[PDB]
Protein backbone atom coordinates (compact mmCIF):
# COMPACT_ATOMS: atom_id res chain seq x y z
CA UNK A 1 0.00 0.00 0.00
CA UNK A 2 1.63 3.33 -1.21
CA UNK A 3 0.76 7.11 -0.25
CA UNK A 4 0.77 9.33 -3.34
CA UNK A 5 -0.20 12.72 -3.99
CA UNK A 6 -4.26 12.52 -3.92
CA UNK A 7 -3.69 15.91 -6.81
CA UNK A 8 -1.99 18.19 -8.66
CA UNK A 9 0.52 20.65 -7.06
CA UNK A 10 -0.51 24.13 -8.10
CA UNK A 11 2.06 26.71 -9.35
CA UNK A 12 0.89 30.17 -9.54
CA UNK A 13 2.41 33.56 -10.66
CA UNK A 14 3.41 36.27 -7.86
CA UNK A 15 2.82 40.30 -8.40
CA UNK A 16 6.48 40.42 -9.24
CA UNK A 17 5.86 37.65 -11.65
CA UNK A 18 3.48 39.68 -13.31
CA UNK A 19 5.63 42.60 -13.43
CA UNK A 20 8.31 40.83 -14.96
CA UNK A 21 6.26 39.49 -17.65
CA UNK A 22 4.42 42.58 -18.84
CA UNK A 23 7.65 43.96 -18.97
CA UNK A 24 10.10 41.41 -20.05
CA UNK A 25 7.87 38.44 -21.42
CA UNK A 26 9.93 36.37 -19.11
CA UNK A 27 9.32 34.76 -15.45
CA UNK A 28 11.61 33.87 -12.99
CA UNK A 29 9.77 31.32 -10.93
CA UNK A 30 9.35 32.19 -7.22
CA UNK A 31 11.08 35.95 -7.76
CA UNK A 32 11.18 36.10 -4.16
CA UNK A 33 13.24 33.30 -2.52
CA UNK A 34 15.80 34.72 -5.09
CA UNK A 35 15.81 38.46 -3.89
CA UNK A 36 16.10 37.16 -0.49
CA UNK A 37 18.73 35.24 -1.00
CA UNK A 38 20.62 37.41 -2.94
CA UNK A 39 20.72 40.60 -0.84
CA UNK A 40 21.01 38.17 2.64
CA UNK A 41 24.34 36.97 0.83
CA UNK A 42 23.27 33.36 0.48
CA UNK A 43 24.53 31.31 -2.05
CA UNK A 44 21.81 28.30 -2.12
CA UNK A 45 18.37 28.16 -2.57
CA UNK A 46 16.47 25.57 -0.24
CA UNK A 47 14.16 23.91 -2.62
CA UNK A 48 12.83 24.26 -5.99
CA UNK A 49 10.49 26.09 -7.26
CA UNK B 1 -2.89 38.12 -15.44
CA UNK B 2 -6.69 37.49 -16.33
CA UNK B 3 -7.76 40.11 -13.93
CA UNK B 4 -4.99 43.03 -14.90
CA UNK B 5 -6.23 42.06 -18.37
CA UNK B 6 -10.18 42.62 -17.35
CA UNK B 7 -9.19 46.00 -15.53
CA UNK B 8 -7.19 47.47 -18.33
CA UNK B 9 -10.66 46.98 -20.58
CA UNK B 10 -12.57 48.90 -18.22
CA UNK B 11 -9.80 51.48 -17.86
CA UNK B 12 -9.87 51.59 -21.75
CA UNK B 13 -13.77 52.18 -22.20
CA UNK B 14 -13.53 55.15 -19.39
CA UNK B 15 -10.57 56.45 -20.96
CA UNK B 16 -13.07 56.56 -24.10
CA UNK B 17 -16.28 57.84 -22.54
CA UNK B 18 -14.23 60.97 -21.23
CA UNK B 19 -12.76 61.63 -24.30
CA UNK B 20 -15.71 61.65 -26.29
CA UNK B 21 -17.39 63.72 -23.77
CA UNK B 22 -14.57 66.36 -23.72
CA UNK B 23 -14.85 66.11 -27.20
CA UNK B 24 -18.69 66.61 -27.64
CA UNK B 25 -17.89 70.24 -25.39
CA UNK B 26 -15.09 70.63 -27.70
CA UNK B 27 -17.11 70.68 -30.56
CA UNK B 28 -20.05 72.76 -29.30
CA UNK B 29 -17.77 75.58 -28.89
CA UNK B 30 -16.22 75.37 -31.82
CA UNK B 31 -20.09 75.14 -34.11
CA UNK B 32 -21.05 78.07 -31.63
CA UNK B 33 -17.67 80.20 -32.49
CA UNK B 34 -18.83 79.20 -36.29
CA UNK B 35 -22.07 80.64 -36.00
CA UNK B 36 -21.01 83.46 -34.79
CA UNK B 37 -18.29 84.60 -36.57
CA UNK B 38 -20.62 84.04 -39.77
CA UNK B 39 -22.77 86.54 -38.29
CA UNK B 40 -20.43 89.06 -38.05
CA UNK B 41 -19.62 91.96 -40.37
CA UNK B 42 -15.58 93.62 -40.61
CA UNK B 43 -14.80 96.74 -38.65
CA UNK B 44 -15.35 99.00 -41.96
CA UNK B 45 -19.13 98.15 -42.44
CA UNK B 46 -20.14 98.74 -38.81
CA UNK B 47 -17.95 101.77 -38.33
CA UNK B 48 -19.73 103.32 -41.62
CA UNK B 49 -23.05 102.13 -40.73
Amino acid sequence: TVSAPATYGNFVLSPENAVTAISYHSILADFNSYKAHLTSGQPHLPNDS
Amino acid sequence: LDKILNVEAMHTVLRALKNTADAMERGLIHSFLQTLLRKAPPYFVVQTL
